[PDB]
């Protein structure tokens, strides 16, 4: 059921894009 | 024009205030935009960018 469901309360994985010294 | 002639011929030219302008990136370029304390908060939102 886990799997499935990545494909059960999963926790929400959260990530970002920034950007420093213009990299 | 003045910094090039005040810092003429440095450790190689300038090599010095270019090392502290690195650092001068600070309150700066962050994440952060508006920087707080106690009950003033004073935003930079304008000039961020």
């Amino acid at each position: 059921a886990w799997t499935q469901v990545l494909l059960p309360k999963i926790k929400n994985v959260v990530h970002e894009l920034r950007i420093t010294n213009q990299v | 024009e003045n910094i090039y002639n005040r810092l003429g011929e440095d450790l190689n030219k300038w090599q010095a205030l270019l090392v502290q302008i690195r650092k001068a990136r600070g309150t700066f370029d962050n994440a952060e935009t508006k920087k707080e304390f106690g009950p003033v908060v004073i935003d930079y939102g304008k000039v961020q960018s």
